[PDB]
């Protein structure tokens, strides 16, 4: 264990499509780490959904993803 | 049907020693490897090693080297996994899944979940939850049954011995002071009751009892 | 060791639509030799044992919905369940098997949306067995509401009460999709025999007034 | 992991890890 301080949270996700749907998500774990793993899987989806976009809150613990579609 | 029967839910102090098994039937036990998984209580799976089923060499992993034990009983298609010196980190439940050449698990057991506690074992005190004397009727009842007051965590609940699923809505147990309640409702249609009865069955493994209160009006 | 990383954590889409789980690995999970990737997807049920769903990264175990599909090679890979159901609803893990130790990701919790139910309220007063010996628990069903954030509360004869009362709630409903919690109010029956009115009330996302479920010990 | 100490080279039966596979060409015990 690296021990030392520095835990863990989480981070509400709103994945709003272009075709008007709604998903919601979590991810956890270490700040960085997740808004990232979250980047990630937004980028991920943008694969088949259009480039996405983000208005961040709650100090980037809450977030908000809008796939421009195609 | 080929499946895995595993031993039935273990309660032992810490320190204390503990062998489940993993009844294998349906197939050759000696052609795939058997391997055991536990899952944390609330946590995910982790590997903890495996058996050979032809050669008896057992192969474990680093997290769970010294204090846990594989083995088997060839002549019986079965395979022990055995933990001693128990420890209370030690809860969870394990499982044991059949292994195949294409490297995965087509076959689990319900897997045994063992807990480790000082509490000593204390039946369950079940109590029918009945309408009481009001509410209308609007042709749709809502019945009750309170267990409470146990302990070695697992008690099974059912309603007329199985045949009542639907409507059924069975609360996860919870402790205070070294003793778990659990309660489970079923929501039965007014014209089958108290027409037709309804009891709900709850065993507790360990206490090595079993109580089918009957639900009756008041 | 080769250390499985899964995303999200949970995830919530509405019946119908098509879901995506990642799964990424330490390092190359590809036999170059076999050309294959060692790596299934596994669902596990609340309570249940976990239930292989795809191996060799790709290929569908026998007995499973196309609707299930494993795309991906060397340390990406992804799983899709093409438009979602609530008998879906479980934690799905990828193991590697690559090299030992075998390994899963933390799992990704699959949950269900859906309409704003209102919690059906029932109350039950203490069963005659259990004042028989000088206990008393009144119990409150709030079932079958959505979304999964409810608030309960107890009030002896108009007075709010906290202590004595244990809450209990369930995984969403294999079939509705819904949830139910249960409170259970315990006391001694040199209690509730002090007290007349015994009333518990929900407060559900579905209202700003509480449902109220209550009974009276001169009535029973 | 198979049986006399050593760690690499003969064996091949009841495998766990699916580096240590080689495409379908023979018997073997397993």
């Amino acid at each position: 264990t690296p021990e030392e301080p520095k835990e863990e949270v989480t981070i509400k996700v709103n994945l709003i499509f272009a075709d008007g749907k709604i998903q919601t998500a979590e991810f956890k774990g270490t700040f960085e780490e997740a808004t990232a793993e979250a980047y990630r899987y937004a980028a991920l989806h943008a694969k088949v959904n259009g480039e996405w976009t983000a208005d961040l809150e709650d100090g980037g613990n809450h977030m908000n993803i809008k796939f421009a579609g195609k | 049907q080929i499946q895995l029967v595993q031993s039935g839910p273990e309660l032992k102090k810490p320190g204390e020693t503990v062998k489940i098994s993993c009844k294998a039937s349906g197939y050759t036990f000696t052609d795939f490897s058997m391997h055991w998984v536990n899952q944390a209580p609330g946590k995910g799976l982790n590997w903890m090693g495996w058996v050979n089923t032809e050669t008896g060499e057992p192969t474990y992993a680093d997290d769970f080297k010294g204090r846990f034990a594989f083995s088997l009983e060839t002549s019986a298609s079965t395979a022990y996994l055995q933990i001693n010196s128990l420890k209370n980190e030690d809860t969870a439940t394990y499982f044991c899944a059949r292994f195949l050449l294409r490297q995965y698990f087509d076959v689990w057991g319900a897997g045994t979940t063992v807990t480790v506690s000082s509490a000593k074992t204390t039946p369950p005190s079940v109590y029918p939850l009945a309408p009481g004397s009001a509410a209308q009727t609007n042709s749709m009842v809502t019945l009750g049954c309170l267990v409470k007051g146990y302990f070695p965590e697992p008690v099974t609940v059912t309603w007329n011995s199985g045949s009542l699923s639907s409507g059924v809505h069975t609360f996860p147990a919870v402790l205070q002071s070294d003793l778990y309640t659990l309660s489970s409702s079923v929501t039965v249609p007014s014209s089958t009751w108290p027409s037709e009865t309804v009891t709900c069955n709850v065993a507790h493994p360990a206490s090595s009892t079993k109580v089918d209160k009957k639900i009756v009006p008041r | 060791d080769i250390v499985m990383s899964q995303s999200p954590s949970s995830l919530a889409v509405s019946a119908g639509e098509k879901v995506t789980m990642s799964c990424k690995s330490s390092q190359s999970l590809l036999n170059s030799r076999t050309r294959k990737n060692y790596l299934a997807w596994y669902q596990q049920k609340p309570g249940q044992s976990p239930k292989v769903l795809i191996y060799w990264a790709s290929t569908r175990e026998s007995g499973v919905p196309d609707r299930f599909t494993g795309r991906g090679s060397g340390t990406d890979f992804t799983l899709t369940i093409s438009s979602v159901q609530a008998e879906d609803q479980a934690v799905y893990y990828c193991k590697q098997a690559y090299i030992p130790p075998l390994t899963f990701g933390a799992g990704t919790k699959l949950e269900l949306k859906r309409a704003d139910a209102a919690p059906t309220v029932s109350i039950f007063p203490p069963s005659s067995e259990q004042l028989t010996s000088g206990g008393a628990s009144v119990v409150c069903f709030l079932n079958n509401f959505y979304p999964k954030d409810i608030n309960v509360k107890w009030k002896i004869d108009g007075s709010e009460r906290q202590n004595g009362v244990l809450n209990s709630w369930t995984d969403q409903d294999s079939k509705d999709s819904t949830y139910s919690m249960s409170s259970t109010l315990t006391l001694t029956k040199d209690e509730y025999e002090r007290h007349n009115s015994y009333t518990c009330e929900a407060t559900h996302k579905t209202s700003t007034s509480p449902i109220v479920k209550s009974f009276n010990r001169n009535e029973c | 992991n198979r049986r006399p100490q050593d760690v690499k080279f003969p064996g091949g039966g009841q495998i766990v890890g699916g580096v240590y596979l080689l495409p379908r060409r023979g018997p073997r015990l397993g």
